[PDB]
């Protein structure tokens, strides 16, 4: 849209996750800054009911602030001026079956905005577990369309957040990931009719590919290859699903995203590099068709999946010349660095020192190098795999400094081992598996397992690292930085940080009620700063917290490596929002009381 | 002077009540040595019966293993058995092999999972329309570290609802339900000459024999000096259940 | 006992409900005053993981706070030097059948703290829904003993909390009382035997009287009574038990509280007064020998319940005399004053000049005035009766100031409708019953339903009301005094509120995550004051947002006149913590991180 | 030809299957008037059915209501029942009256809400020992509002697993499941010269009929014409589910 990028470049509204097209996180204000750090207080707090995972971060638009929630998904709306009132709420009834298929992952990334023109109203675009698609009115919060998008008895359930674009809206797919593929699906944001689909895996008809496909870098595979790289018809269960986010260039007309992993999880069963599974993309909003793409890891054997987050930046290379870029974090342990103009390779990078899964990635032909003693191969001990399935890196929001050009991450600090084995039955059976384990890096302790995260400044073009950071637990949800050289983040033990932005020193800590595994988020009222952050305990670090689990193997290891966060926090959801000296709407008491 | 079984929770073979075959199979054998039988439950499936069971001094046999298993000693067999088809009556549907055209044609068909039957599907391709009708049968929850399968009766209810045209399964799992069935389904042995598109063979019948420790030679002298002595009741006991028991060598 | 004593006098601890044997909600800390009470800011904050309504308040000793929670009945325990970490946690696993038999009340009332001497070390007394209590190690969490009270298949469950009085802890009983009668125990604290047990309805042996009972008022029954006002064996199903608060004198050696109402609920079942049910005792604290019982609802018709607060002071009467006395409200709408030796009726008045149920009560005779317009079972449309079941004064802790000689309470303001019907059905076969709707009451809005509450300071010598003050749902909870000239109280909305003293002005309130049905406590740690207060909503207010009910005559006609508190709060439970300026443990960031 | 009968969810009298007495008894009457039934449904129980089912012109006929009632006009009654005991067969307590001694003694009884059992069974002074396992068969949840009673079902249920000794039902509510129970129970029928400690009488049988409303005498003078064109299928359905039932006089 155009008036989104008008509306984006005000400081009182926060319209899409990321805050920008170019997914960056970082806001112009300096009232909070070094100086005055000392002094933020809690302004007022909301409870939503539920005991989940809360993922994202609120929208503020126009003197309101919307609410969502997880399972079974309620939506909210708040006024600026008295946040005791709730002007509308919506509450879905689903049906019983859906949390029968995916109890195992019961979370949601966030909602939309469209502003609408003169003709119709202002939209907000949310999804439902069920595998329903809706817009609702901003003002009133009626429904305007519902569509169905996925199937509950294929096994697909959506958790993912739509993305708004032009007059039209963007839908990608998940699930088990079982028996099925992955696809994308743009539709109408006024009427609800579909535009355009488009495939991970299968014949170039279905994938939709454009003339000039990778004309820039032939070698990076060009034509017939989402058939070729399988065998036989194996493409139809290949998976590829994507639940990542989004970037937008209104330059280039291109949207910015990666696909998952391929399926089974059996490296045997699926010979071939599986082309098209874990790859950039960069397709055209009108038409869907793509430009380029760009695949990570051939062949995958560790379970890992690229779906993480795509910032967007400009900067000068080592030549000298003015280059357009695109960032990419991995699971892996690897940082990409590409031109989003073409999709030339730029940089590629290793987040820590302790990475052994590869040993470098190759600049001019795009391969990485690979150690075989951490691989995985069957009647052996693979041991000391450094990352774990959950990486390095996970599905939080990092950022960005445009004046400093720096990038503020924050990255798990896990390392695996793996064991197969086979057992036999009766009558020619036999069930063949693996179990895992996970325990804390060098730089942490393992005897009492602390020690498991910590925070980075990154350099994209020379590669440096200007400081670091540890943590007791791993840092999971994302960070905010700000122009008042201080950057914000949310820890698992229920603190809410906020650092410096050239050195490091911690400034200021708040205890809130439970973890965090979202991103805070900034906004200005009238004069005034106010700072918001979710609170709720979910996913793979909370599972066994969450369902009572006390047995180290399951949730694949999950369980073992975070047995000690039931001794800091406990299950809950909410908002809370900070401002300096605890200024806020209710500084006259008889504001919002009953006469 | 008495006898540990190994047990687990494994329906229609061994159940707490002791209606189940296992149980009263264990039971007559140990009224023929004249010793009563104990019942050492493990919560963990019957796959985990041995090597969590048996090498971990806590009971002293098994009931139910394939002949000339290696990790286990095995005793005299006493039955036969093998894979059956499943399909209804009065639908012309008559199925004697496994290269009959008609099963590329079906709307679905239900096996179990690491068995022969999953092996002959990969071979006539047919896995990529049916894997996620399998997953879905039960709830999609595979996990690597823990064993699933599908239970006995869920087979047969959906061969009886209409939801799976064909179906195959083992004999002893399905004997019970079958001859139950409000609808009166069909079976039909699976010919043991069975051979796959690169021509290694498949087998679909077996020998049933106990198992024991590997040092226990004297209780495997009273248990296959003990299984001719009570073989009539074994028969008659297998008869009654409805078991389709093969001719032994 | 007499370390109890000393250790209340100080201000550092929070020893017992109420925090004196008096009962006074009352603390002597000049800190926080009326100069600068517009600067309190959270310190920190607590989640539980429960969703239900969370009563009373935490314990405070020895630089250590306990927290109590609803069904399941967890234990939290935490150092007030660093809340982050807990330092043991007791999570109970309970018969599934528990849940069955209480659907409605799932909450629970308080914890007990017996010091211990020399040999036997500190113990943390708790009870269970299914019928168990047991006694904790204060500073370990290890179980010491555990003994079994109700019986599930009657139909008991425990929601009391125990007391404790020299080495003997008092555990009473409730339920459904649908077939059973109600009893006090009383248990050794060190072992657990069973020293005394009485019964409320019954025979003289059972009563366990003694010699001099009612000896100075002759008039309000002596003997044999118990049997005598029932017509015939209904005894044994008659009801009354007792789950209210407790007061102990140490001078007189006596233990002061009151029983609850009749069953079965309709009234031609039970004629006669319904002897020694709905009636304040006085009883020995070792040998459990009764001294007085004054009844103040002789057979009941509205359903009330006289299990309220009781208040202990000294003051002087109309003539001049210097008195001890006791202070009392009721469901019925009418405040007692009784004398604490014998039991001379002082004084009793009306909360209210819109009760109109009672006209007045006699204290020469000690027997209400029925007005018989506004009574039921006269088999008609009786309306406009005020106050409903739950009637003007709820089940909260209010307080009392001892300077002014001023009680602070919370008031409901509600009215009820009451209509019979009588349905036959087939062969010989009938059902009869009555259905109720609840409204607001004239000082309220009707149509907006709104304008449930009240706020009062009373005297009662002389029977005056020095101030009243309107609220817009009803305070559930009870109220706080502080020597600052500050009354602090929470509110169903999701504020907690201060107000003045002498005239009752609002000077500070903050937004809480959800609504509050307990009651303050303050304390100082090191130089500086603390004021926690719990969050979460549940019980008979929040049926209809609990439990998802929009029938009006669900709940009693309790969804009706609560119908608009989901706009305005959610589910939820926790604790929140306030100081000055917001000055807490970890004003130095570095305190509690890892390495 | 529409009727559009009355119903609402009771087992075993209506159930949405069809088939419970009032559905098959209902089909034979409509199909011997030559209409086809259509069935209003009601989630509330029969409690309700006349108070918001007839008068408010949604329903037209309603099943079964005792005769000579004064709310709706009734037809001619088809059938004569009443108040059974119940009690184990093979336990020798030979019970034919309500003045036994050997009531006082029974460790437990099972009986109704708001029915003549009820009221002899204060009548003799048990209440008190019985209310609270009363209460307890059902969840203790009994609200004045709302209509609570005890299922046929878990009466029966109580009397064969003898946690409760004799029992007092009706005839058309437990015949059912007294045929199918797994162990032999007993009935009696009890005396109609029940008296109680007051002297006032207690009846024990009862006539069944249908209601109509108070206009439509058309409808009725149908339904009486229909009755006796219909008895003898009547008659063959109450003497094939089992219903005891008393010659009218």
């Amino acid at each position: 849209n155009d008036k989104l990028v008008e509306l984006s470049k005000s400081d009182d509204n926060w319209v899409m996750p990321g805050k920008n097209y170019d997914s960056n996180n970082f806001s112009d204000l300096k009232q909070i800054n070094k100086g005055n750090v000392k002094q933020l207080r809690p302004a007022w707090t909301f409870s939503t009911g539920l005991l989940n995972g809360h993922e994202g971060a609120p929208l503020v638009v126009d003197g309101k602030m919307y609410i969502h929630t997880s399972f079974p998904n309620n939506t909210f709306a708040l006024g600026l001026d008295d946040p005791g009132t709730i002007l509308w709420q919506d509450k879905p009834k689903q049906n019983p079956a859906a949390r029968a298929v995916a109890c195992c992952d019961l979370v949601n990334r966030g909602l939309a905005y469209w502003p609408g023109d003169g003709k119709t109203p202002a939209l907000i675009l949310k999804t439902q577990l069920d595998g329903n698609v809706a817009a609702l009115n901003a003002e009133t919060g009626e429904t305007v369309w519902k569509v169905e998008n996925s199937d509950i008895k294929v096994g697909s359930t959506l958790t993912i957040a739509p993305y708004v674009v032009k007059d039209k809206v963007i839908i990608g797919s998940s699930g088990a990931e079982l028996g099925v593929r992955g696809y994308l699906t743009a539709y109408d944001v006024k009427t609800g009719e579909q535009v355009w689909r488009a495939y991970a895996t299968g014949p170039d008809k279905d994938l939709l590919l454009a003339s000039d496909f990778n004309i820039k870098n032939p070698h990076y595979g060009q034509k017939g290859l989402g058939t070729g790289t399988w065998e036989g018809d194996a493409w139809k269960i290949g998976g590829g699903t994507n639940w990542g986010w989004y970037a937008y260039d209104p330059g280039t007309n291109l949207i910015y995203f990666g696909t998952g992993n391929p399926a089974p999880w059996n490296e045997t069963m699926r010979p071939g590099d599986n082309k098209w599974t874990m790859t950039i993309f960069g397709r055209d909003a009108d038409t869907g068709e793509a430009k380029f793409g760009y695949q990570k890891t051939p062949h995958d054997e560790w379970d890992y999946a690229g779906v993480n987050v795509m910032m967007l930046s400009e900067q000068k290379d080592k030549d000298g010349k003015a280059r357009k870029l695109l960032t990419h974090p991995d699971r892996n342990g690897i940082v990409y660095t590409l031109d989003r103009t073409d999709g030339a390779l730029v940089s590629a990078n290793k987040l820590d020192d302790t990475v052994n899964v590869f040993k470098s990635v190759d600049l001019k032909t795009g391969q990485p190098v690979r150690d075989p003693e951490y691989g995985t191969r069957m009647d052996h001990l693979a041991k000391d795999i450094c990352p774990s399935a959950m990486g390095y890196h996970n599905q939080g929001h990092d950022s960005y400094d445009p004046k400093r050009e720096l990038f503020f991450m924050g990255i798990n600090h896990i390392c695996m081992d793996w064991e197969p084995f086979m057992l036999p039955y009766r009558a020619g059976q036999f069930f063949v598996g693996a179990t895992l384990n996970m325990y804390p890096g060098p730089k942490g302790d393992r005897q009492n397992y602390e020690g498991l995260g910590q925070i980075k400044a990154y350099n994209a073009i020379t590669g440096d690292y200007k400081w670091e950071k540890m943590e007791r637990f791993a840092v999971w949800g994302g960070t905010m930085a700000t122009a008042g050289d201080l950057v914000f983040y949310g820890t698992l033990d229920g603190y809410l940080k906020a650092r410096d932005s050239d050195t490091g020193d911690l400034l200021w800590k708040f205890k809130i009620p439970s973890g965090a595994i979202g991103y805070p988020m900034t906004y200005t009222h009238k004069g005034t700063q106010y700072v918001a952050i979710y609170y709720g305990v979910g996913g793979w670090p909370g599972v066994g917290l969450v369902f009572d689990l006390a047995d180290p193997t399951a949730g694949l290891g999950a369980v073992g490596a975070f047995k000690k966060l039931a001794n800091y926090t406990q299950m809950g959801g909410g908002v809370v929002v900070f401002s300096l000296d605890g200024k806020g709407p209710y500084d006259d008491p008889n504001v919002g009381e009953w006469k | 002077g008495t006898l540990r079984v190994c047990a687990a929770e494994q329906p229609p073979l061994s159940m707490k009540d002791g209606s189940g075959l296992e149980n009263r199979i264990a039971t007559t054998v140990a009224e023929a040595m004249g010793r009563k039988a104990q019942f050492v439950w493990l919560g963990k499936p019957a796959i985990y019966l041995v090597r969590d069971g048996l090498e971990k001094k806590t009971c002293d046999v098994v009931i139910g293993l394939d002949a000339d298993d290696p990790r286990v000693l095995t005793s005299k067999p006493y039955y036969r058995s093998g894979y059956v088809f499943l399909t209804r009556a009065d639908k012309d549907l008559d199925i004697k092999s496994w290269s009959d055209p008609r099963l590329k044609e079906v709307s679905h068909m239900v096996v179990g999972f690491g068995t022969p039957g999953e092996a002959m599907l990969k071979d006539i391709g047919r896995y990529e329309e049916d894997m996620a009708y399998l997953y879905s049968l039960v709830n999609f929850r595979a996990p690597r570290n823990q064993y699933t399968q599908i239970d006995p009766a869920r087979m047969v209810s959906e061969v009886a609802t209409g939801k799976a045209e064909v179906g195959v399964a083992f004999g002893p799992d399905v004997a019970r339900y079958v001859r139950d069935s409000s609808t009166k389904l069909r079976m039909t042995p699976v010919p043991d000459d069975t051979q796959a598109s690169d021509g290694r063979k498949m087998p679909q019948s077996f020998d049933q024999a106990m198992g024991v420790r590997k040092d226990d030679t004297a209780l495997k002298a009273e248990i296959d000096a003990a299984l001719e002595k009570a073989k009539p009741k074994i028969e008659a006991i297998l008869k009654e259940e409805g078991v389709p028991v093969l001719p032994v060598s």
